[PDB]
């Protein structure tokens, strides 16, 4: 998800008020969502096989 | 802190003229005065005593929900500080009075953030309260010695008993009647709008709310007294059962006369509630009577707690027979918002909430602490408490009948009363 | 600009007494603490405060501290106006402009 | 002697007033008489069943006596019904709302001051009628031609005959005030919006006998100069009062129309508070 | 459990009889009808009382006498295992704290600090509950 | 007909403050003589208007105002549009950068650098400039209410007053591109939003992964 | 967790500031949180100034020296406190905090100073968001610099022991 | 000063007042029987 975001997403800067974004203001907060919680899931996993096998 | 406040007041009252004092200050002052005496000194005064007491007295180890109880602590405690810390605010405190009435708390009228802290310090203190008084109430039904009946435990187990119901039955009301005014105030959110019925709506919800609290604060009092009087009179307690049932009809009588608080706003059914109170003053007129009757014919010895009760009895007669004469609606017509009721429910609060909470002290501290207090010391206190209130509080009925209406912060020298 | 209703409350530094155009004063902008702009201008009040430490100055008594980490009064400058009407400088200060050092102000 | 058996209260300029002050001297003897009793009972346990002297078994261990129980639960009950009775008798008198008056004020409050209107005389003597009200209002306050309007440096001053049936109808601006006259031994609390709030803003007298300079002053608790809103009533004669009508209609304040008819022209049982 | 059922039921009957009685009196009689605060107030009063008076009847007719129930008891009659009752725990007043949090963020109207409060509480109320059910590390 | 509803609706409500000519009673209120029709529609608009201050409802209704405004002018003034109304976007401007130089320099020294509020000396301070329009700041920087200096006309520009009310209009409206706005301070925020969010869930993350006795 | 929070937090937003300028200002001030006692020291501390001949020493002074003062003794600790309790052994095993009753209660007393000098660095923003005067924040942190860290002190001390117990 | 749990034992409870029946035992007689008198 993080790979296609980066890829694909509307990411210039369009701040103003004619036709109201919404878009643009999404484009680093989706970015460090999926990043963030890629690796994070990846903690958690190694950390519950750690302590189960 | 509070008799700080009342001292002010009175330093600024003495001397015609605004000498140190401004208007505003005068006001905060009698407001957080009457705010702090009567919700953070007499209502968690009761549950002291109750936490004190209670389970020593139905045989039990523990109450039913011990870290309730420390809850109920601490809730009081961290609301009390929340309300009393808006004095730091650059407006001050709140300033309109501890009735808080109807367009006045509004956010055009008193626009400070002293009322908003006001508001929230008493909805978590009233959590506080409500969660002690179910506490007690599961207490008493709960745990019991295995041979106590109901109609074998004290008087102020039966009192505490009630005053907790009454808890349950006053306060989740004033709790609603105050998130409705922060709606209002944070939100505008027209619910005590007078182009509705705002106005009455407030002050019916308030009095439903605060003449059950002025009961919940005398009925484990009573009961104090009740416990105090037999043992320095060597006696048993005259009419044990008939207390119970006087107990019990005060209880319920108390929740039907609210509106005698608003005589004179031309909008209450006035025959109905001033019957109402005039059948609310026998029971306390049987409680008096068998308190007497337990101690006639004994072989009484004055010691602190006692001669503490038999103050409390004095002021406490002279303050119902100024009440029971202030529940005519025709006298209340002129003697209304006058110095003639605060000498009224001074008299009354004084008697019932100082002089049994004193007898109550005296008499139980050696069992919390085994130490006794000394005796000269407290008939020294005693007596300098009994010529000072009286000394203070007598002359205000004379003052508020000639015309001195209350929370006047100045007057004029050609006015009576200096 | 000082309302002509009360130009009687000003102070007049011993050595700036004609540094003022009639109700113009045209004090520095560099605070003595620590050279933030001391901008914030109450007019009601007549009290300049700088948004750094918080420090005070009365417009009316030669712009004198009166409250916070500041010690020393800012710099007055002279002004008078020209043949033609505009505002102009009567002068150089008489005092270094900004935070002190070894040598002096 | 009544005097110091009244507790302070003002001798009624008004019938009412005058009923309601025996209705409290009744009450307060009753009263005393109710305390002296308990008061002596207690006195007597306390000075002669004290004697815990040198001698002593028990005393006796007694705790029931269910017919004189009853008997005290019986009395009380009689002597508040009597209370009851004649409470209802003097309110309802006091309450009478005749359907024709004589004089009708239109009394407004604002944050710390008054406002009188002069909306109706109509003499049943046939000597004077005037209708003063005023479409002004172009919406629950009423507006007039002739108005008495308070200042912090003017003590508002209404002026009324003597022996006439007056009508007040109270409204308020902003908040709750109050409306005492201590003379008058009665007090209403003046409404933002009466109607809306299911409340009566009208209440009569039936005559002022005595004429002069009485006091009054605000009852509530509506802000900062609670204290400093009184206000004065004048009564005076009549024909004086037909001459300060007629002085005033043609444009003359408050003060010239009183100086006019030979009276004080500003208030004379109050003062503006100079700390304002 | 007799003597608490039968006073939470006089509770119960005096409330219904001034709340009807106040319903009435004030449909009829009074300015603008009924009154509709004091009503709703009386007509759930007497719903408080009826609803513990009917809790307490209902346990009662279920049940045989307790020795607190009857006289003529022995203290052996009681002799045994009470229930549970918790020693010293430390999260009361770390709710009050939260509550309190909560309380001033709502008189000071700060979303933010309301948020966190919220927060707080459950957090706290969380370790209150589970603090006797909590088992050993499990490594 | 405007100047008569005027006076009646000043005698009720304005002359117990200011007095019967406007010339200001010395201890109630000012003189308003030389004020205009924009401190009339400023001062009652935002509610702090008839006062014993923060903003709050207004009483009198876009006509009675009008009729005030009218009346004390008669004896600065706001901004219309060609068919009567009061001017709402017609007033900004084109040139952002010019009214962000000149907010910074003139008005961010007691508001912000985005137009939140600001703490004043001994009790008062500058509030939001979210919930104001663009009449009433164009008002407020005319007329210079209580603490704020009064900015004439000659010496700040109609242009460039149009050109800081549309750049306040942007720095108060716009969306942040960076994630949750921590209120428009600077790292105070930030330093709590660490201490409370990052670090605790890092030393839970700690707790659970390491063991304890 | 540093990525999820540099994604949905925004910090510094250097665009809505300008360049910078000598003639501009605005209300904001307080670095980044490990500067902010420097910052409060800086705000709360009192205008005390020396002139002698031809020569000044204004107050900012105060404020290196202590940060000096402060440097110094950080490092210094060890050393210190063998000195003080003539203990020169080797150590392997840790202590309980409750155990050591002094330092503990040393500990928390340096905490509650850095508190109070990092609250007051905010004077500006507790006195807009909570309604405080100015001139009371100053006053405040002035005062509780003084008088809070021994009385957190002595009850770090009670309360260690009562842990002890 | 009771212990914590309050107690180490327990009278007979007979009435309301169970402590004074059992610091004096030769007054139960005497307390059921003029306990009705008036
Ligand atoms: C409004 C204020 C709400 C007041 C809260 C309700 C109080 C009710 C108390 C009645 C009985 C007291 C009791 O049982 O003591 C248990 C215990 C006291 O412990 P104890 O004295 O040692 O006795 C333990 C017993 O022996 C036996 O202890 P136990 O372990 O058997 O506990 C029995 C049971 C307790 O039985 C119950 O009382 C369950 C009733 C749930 C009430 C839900 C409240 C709804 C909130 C209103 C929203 C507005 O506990 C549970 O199984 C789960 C309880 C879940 C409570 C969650 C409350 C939600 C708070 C978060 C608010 C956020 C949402 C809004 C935004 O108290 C609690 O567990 C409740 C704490 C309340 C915190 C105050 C909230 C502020
Ligand atoms: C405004 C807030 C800002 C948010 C900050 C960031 C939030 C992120 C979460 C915080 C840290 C992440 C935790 C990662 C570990 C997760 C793995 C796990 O659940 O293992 C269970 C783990 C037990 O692992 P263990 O090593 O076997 O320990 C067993 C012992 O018996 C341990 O037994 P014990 O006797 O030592 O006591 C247990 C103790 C242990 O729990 C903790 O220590 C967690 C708190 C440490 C944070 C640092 C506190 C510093 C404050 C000063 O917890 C408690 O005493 C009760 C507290 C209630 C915790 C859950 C309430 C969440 C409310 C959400 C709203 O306990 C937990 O950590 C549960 C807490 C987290 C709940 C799961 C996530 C819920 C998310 C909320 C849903 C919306
Ligand atoms: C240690 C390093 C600290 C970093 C760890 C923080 C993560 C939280 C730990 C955790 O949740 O896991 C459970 C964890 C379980 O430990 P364990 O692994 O089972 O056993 C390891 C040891 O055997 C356990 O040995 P222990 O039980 O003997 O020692 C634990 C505790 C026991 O020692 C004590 O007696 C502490 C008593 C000091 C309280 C004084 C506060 C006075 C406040 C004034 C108001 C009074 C009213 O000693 C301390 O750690 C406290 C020292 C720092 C106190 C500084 C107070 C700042 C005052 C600021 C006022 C402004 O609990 C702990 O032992 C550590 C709790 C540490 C609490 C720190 C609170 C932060 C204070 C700053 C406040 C900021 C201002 C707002
Ligand atoms: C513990 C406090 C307490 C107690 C016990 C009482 C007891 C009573 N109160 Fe009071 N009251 C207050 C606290 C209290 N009050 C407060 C705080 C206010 C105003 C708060 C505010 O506005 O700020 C107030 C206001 C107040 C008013 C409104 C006054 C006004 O605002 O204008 C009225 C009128 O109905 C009233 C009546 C009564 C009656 C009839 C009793 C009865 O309980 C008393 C009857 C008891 C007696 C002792 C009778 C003695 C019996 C006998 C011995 C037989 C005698 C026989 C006869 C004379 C019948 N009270
Ligand atoms: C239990 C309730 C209670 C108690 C105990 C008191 C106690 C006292 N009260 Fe108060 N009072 C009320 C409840 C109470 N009051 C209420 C409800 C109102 C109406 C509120 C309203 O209008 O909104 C009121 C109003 C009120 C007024 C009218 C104010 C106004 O309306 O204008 C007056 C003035 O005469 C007064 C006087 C006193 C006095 C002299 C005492 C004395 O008994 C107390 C004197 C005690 C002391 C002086 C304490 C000793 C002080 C120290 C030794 C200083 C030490 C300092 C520190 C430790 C911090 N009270
Ligand atoms: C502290 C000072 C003295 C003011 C306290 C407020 C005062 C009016 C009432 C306190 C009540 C007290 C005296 C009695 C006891 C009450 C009880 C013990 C708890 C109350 C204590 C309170 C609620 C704790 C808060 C104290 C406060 C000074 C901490 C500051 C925290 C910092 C400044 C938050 C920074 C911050 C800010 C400022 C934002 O605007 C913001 C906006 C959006 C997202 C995030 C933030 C954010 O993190
Ligand atoms: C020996 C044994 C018995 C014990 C040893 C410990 C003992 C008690 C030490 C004695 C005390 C004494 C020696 C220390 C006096 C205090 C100090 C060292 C005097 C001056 C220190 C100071 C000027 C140098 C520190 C660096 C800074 C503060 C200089 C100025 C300064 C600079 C240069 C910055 O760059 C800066 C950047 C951002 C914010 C602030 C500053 C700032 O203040
Ligand atoms: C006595 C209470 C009072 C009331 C009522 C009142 N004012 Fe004011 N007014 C003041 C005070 C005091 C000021 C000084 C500035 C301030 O306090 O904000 C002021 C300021 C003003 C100003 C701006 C002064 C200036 O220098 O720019 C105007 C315009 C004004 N008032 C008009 C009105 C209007 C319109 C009303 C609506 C009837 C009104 N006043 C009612 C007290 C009052
Ligand atoms: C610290 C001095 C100060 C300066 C400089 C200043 N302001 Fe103000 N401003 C204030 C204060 C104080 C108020 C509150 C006025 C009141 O309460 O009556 C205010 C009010 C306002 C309001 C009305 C807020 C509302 O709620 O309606 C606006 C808009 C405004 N200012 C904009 C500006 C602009 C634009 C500038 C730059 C030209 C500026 N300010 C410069 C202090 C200042
Ligand atoms: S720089 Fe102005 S106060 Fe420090
Ligand atoms: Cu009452
Ligand atoms: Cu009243
Ligand atoms: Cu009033």
């Amino acid at each position: 998800a993080l790979l296609l975001i980066f890829l694909f997403w509307p990411w210039e800067f369009k701040a103003a008020d004619g036709e109201s974004d919404f878009i643009y203001s999404l484009t680093t907060p989706l970015y460090g969502l999926t990043f963030g919680l890629s690796i994070l899931s990846i903690a958690i996993g190694a950390v519950l096989y750690q302590k189960r096998f | 802190v509070g008799g700080l406040m009342a001292l002010f007041m009175r330093t600024e009252l003495a001397m015609p003229g605004l000498q140190f004092l401004s208007n505003e200050q005068f006001n905060q002052l009698f407001t957080m005065h009457g705010t702090v005496m009567l919700l953070f000194y007499a209502t968690p005064i009761v549950f002291g005593f109750a936490n004190l007491v209670l389970p020593l007295q139905i045989g039990a180890p523990d109450v039913a929900f011990p870290r309730l109880n420390a809850l109920s602590f601490w809730l009081f405690l961290f609301g009390a500080l929340i309300a009393i810390a808006g004095f730091i605010t650059p407006g001050g405190a709140a300033d309109f009075g501890w009735t808080a009435y109807s367009p006045l708390t509004d956010a055009i009228h008193s626009p400070g953030a002293g009322g908003d802290l006001w508001i929230m310090g008493l909805a978590v203190g009233g959590l506080g309260t409500i969660l002690g008084g179910v506490n007690m109430i599961t207490t008493v039904v709960c745990m019991r010695a295995p041979g106590m009946t109901m109609f074998r435990m004290p008087i102020f187990t039966w009192n505490i008993l009630v005053t907790s119901i009454l808890v349950l039955i006053a306060f989740p009301i004033l709790t609603a009647a105050l998130f409705g005014l922060a709606a209002d105030r944070h939100l505008g959110a027209h619910i005590y709008d007078p182009a509705n019925g705002g106005v009455l709506l407030w002050q019916h919800l308030f009095w439903f709310f605060g003449h059950p609290e002025v009961y919940i604060i005398a009925l484990p009092f009573f009961g104090i007294v009740s416990e105090i009087f037999p043992v320095f009179s060597r006696k048993p307690i005259f009419g044990y059962t008939t207390l119970i049932y006087a107990t019990l009809a005060i209880a319920a009588l108390s929740v039907a006369v609210w509106a005698h608080h608003m005589y004179a706003t031309g909008a209450v059914l006035l025959p109905f509630f001033s019957f109402m109170t005039f059948l609310i003053a026998v029971p306390t007129g049987i409680k008096f009577f068998n308190w007497i009757g337990t101690m006639w014919k004994g072989q009484l010895t004055f010691e602190t707690p006692m001669l503490f009760s038999v103050g409390f009895l004095i002021t406490f007669l002279l303050g119902g027979l100024s009440g029971v004469l202030l529940a005519s609606p025709p006298l209340d017509f002129h003697v209304t918002d006058s110095y003639f009721v605060i000498a009224h429910f001074h008299y009354v609060l004084f008697g019932t909430i100082v002089f049994a909470t004193y007898a109550g002290i005296y008499f139980w501290f050696p069992k919390m602490t085994g130490r006794l207090l000394d005796e000269r010391l407290g008939k020294l206190h005693f007596w300098l408490t009994f010529i000072g209130f009286h000394t203070t509080f007598l002359v205000q009925h004379w003052l508020g009948d000639e015309g001195m209406p209350r929370r006047y912060a100045d007057y004029l020298p050609t006015d009576g009363f200096t | 600009r000082i309302k002509p209703s009360d130009l009687g409350r000003v102070v007049k530094r011993k050595g700036q007494e004609s540094f003022n155009f009639g109700e113009f004063f045209a004090f520095t902008k560099v605070c003595s603490h620590l050279g933030c702009p001391s901008s914030l201008y109450e007019q009601q009040s007549y009290r300049i405060l700088c948004p750094c430490h918080q420090s005070q100055f009365d417009a009316l008594h030669f712009a004198k501290p009166i409250f916070g980490p500041a010690a020393r009064a800012l710099a007055q400058l002279p002004i008078t106006i020209d043949t033609d009407g505009y505002l102009v400088a009567n002068g150089d200060f008489v005092e270094p402009v900004g935070p002190a050092f070894w040598e002096r102000t | 002697w009544s005097d110091a058996l009244a507790l302070g209260w003002p001798t009624g300029i008004t019938p009412e007033a005058k009923l309601n002050r025996e209705l409290w001297i009744g009450s307060v003897i009753a009263s005393f008489a109710v305390g002296a009793i308990v008061w002596g009972l207690i006195f007597w346990t306390s000075a002669f069943h004290r004697k815990k002297a040198t001698d002593t078994e028990l005393p006796r261990q007694f705790g029931y006596n269910m017919p004189l129980e009853l008997t005290l639960t019986v009395i009380p009950f009689l002597i508040i019904s009597v209370l009851f009775y004649f409470t209802v008798v003097v309110q309802e008198r006091m309450m009478h709302k005749d359907p024709n008056p004589e004089v009708v004020i239109d009394v407004t409050a604002f944050q710390w001051n008054w406002k009188f209107g002069y909306q109706k005389i109509a003499f049943a003597d046939g000597s004077f009628d005037y209708d003063g009200a005023d479409p002004e209002r172009k919406t629950y306050l009423n507006f007039d031609k002739i108005e008495t309007l308070g200042t912090s440096s003017e003590i508002p001053v209404l002026v009324l005959p003597a022996g006439k049936r007056i009508e007040f109808v109270l409204n308020s601006a902003d908040v709750i005030h109050g409306f005492w006259v201590p003379e008058f031994l009665f007090k209403r609390d003046v409404l933002p919006e009466p109607k809306a709030n299911n409340s009566d803003n009208v209440f009569q007298v039936s005559e002022i006998q005595q004429t002069g300079a009485f006091v009054g002053r605000c009852t509530e608790m509506c802000g900062t100069f609670h204290a400093m809103m009184n206000f004065e009533v004048r009564v005076v004669e009549p024909n004086d009062f037909k001459a300060y009508i007629d002085q005033r209609n043609a444009g003359k304040t408050n003060a010239e129309a009183l100086a006019a008819i030979n009276q004080p022209p500003l208030a004379i049982t109050t003062e503006p508070f100079e700390s304002r | 459990m007799h003597i608490e059922a039968r006073l939470f039921e006089i509770l119960t009957a005096f409330f219904a009889l001034a709340a009807v009685v106040y319903a009435v009196l004030t449909a009829m009689f009074a300015t603008g009808g009924v009154e509709w605060a004091g009503t709703t107030a009386l007509v759930l009063t007497t719903g408080l009382t009826l609803i513990t008076g009917t809790f307490f009847r209902f346990v009662a007719r279920r049940l045989d006498t307790r020795p607190e129930d009857y006289e003529d008891a022995e203290i052996s009659d009681g002799a045994g295992e009470l229930g549970f009752f918790a020693p010293h725990s430390w999260w009361p007043i770390l709710i009050s704290l939260s509550f309190s949090t909560a309380a001033v963020g709502a008189a000071l109207w700060l979303p933010w600090l309301i948020a966190a409060g919220v927060a707080f509480v459950i957090t706290s109320v969380c370790g209150l509950v589970f603090e006797y059910y909590w088992g050993p590390e499990k490594h | 007909a405007l100047l008569r509803t005027g006076k009646q609706l000043f005698d009720t409500s304005c002359v117990s403050c200011h007095g019967a000519n406007l010339q200001g009673v010395p201890d109630h209120g000012p003189s308003l003589i030389g004020v205009g029709e924009a401190a009339v529609y400023f001062q009652v608009s935002t509610g702090r208007m008839p006062a014993m201050a923060p903003r709050k409802d207004p009483i009198f209704d876009e006509a009675q105002i009008d009729a005030i405004g009218a009346y004390v002018q008669a004896n600065p003034t706001v901004v219309r549009n060609p068919d009567g109304s009061i001017a709402t976007q017609s007033l900004r401007g084109n040139d952002l950068g010019r009214g962000g130089d000149l907010f910074r320099l003139n008005c961010a020294s007691c508001h912000n650098f985005t137009g939140k509020g600001g703490a004043l000396s001994s009790g008062k301070y500058a509030p939001d400039l979210a919930p104001a329009n663009e009449q009433q700041i164009l008002t407020a920087m005319l007329t210079g209410p209580q603490n704020m200096p009064k900015f004439s006309n000659r010496q700040l520009s109609f242009e460039a007053k149009k050109d800081i009310i549309a750049y306040v209009k942007v720095a108060t409206e716009a969306r942040q591109p960076g994630g949750y706005l921590l209120g428009g301070f600077g790292p105070a925020p930030e330093g709590m939003a660490m201490w409370i969010i990052g670090m605790v869930a890092a030393i839970g993350l700690a707790l659970w992964i390491g063991a304890r006795s | 967790v540093l990525g999820l929070m540099g994604g949905l937090l925004q910090i510094n937003p250097i665009w809505n500031l300008g360049p910078y300028k000598p003639s501009q200002v605005s209300a904001g001030s307080q670095p980044d949180f490990y500067m902010m006692w420097t910052e409060g020291l800086a705000r709360i501390w009192p205008p005390w100034e020396f002139y002698f001949w031809h020569h000044t020493i204004p107050a900012p002074v105060w404020v290196a020296v202590i940060m000096g003062l402060v440097f110094v003794l950080l490092p210094a600790y060890p050393f210190l406190e063998k000195r003080f309790t003539g203990d020169y052994a080797h150590h392997n095993l840790l202590q309980r905090p409750r155990d050591v009753p002094v330092r503990t209660a040393i500990g928390a007393m340096a905490i509650a100073f850095y508190m109070v000098l990092t609250l007051a660095a905010m004077n500006d923003i507790i006195a807009l968001k909570f309604h405080i005067s100015l001139n009371a924040t100053t006053w405040i942190g002035r005062i509780g610099m003084v008088i809070l860290p021994p009385f957190v002190y002595f009850i770090t001390y009670r309360w260690c022991i009562g842990l002890q117990r | 000063p009771p212990p914590r749990h309050n107690f180490t034992e327990l009278p007979r409870i007979r009435s309301e007042r169970p402590a004074f029946e059992l610091h004096y035992p030769h007054m139960v007689e005497r307390m059921r029987a003029e306990a009705h008198v008036g």
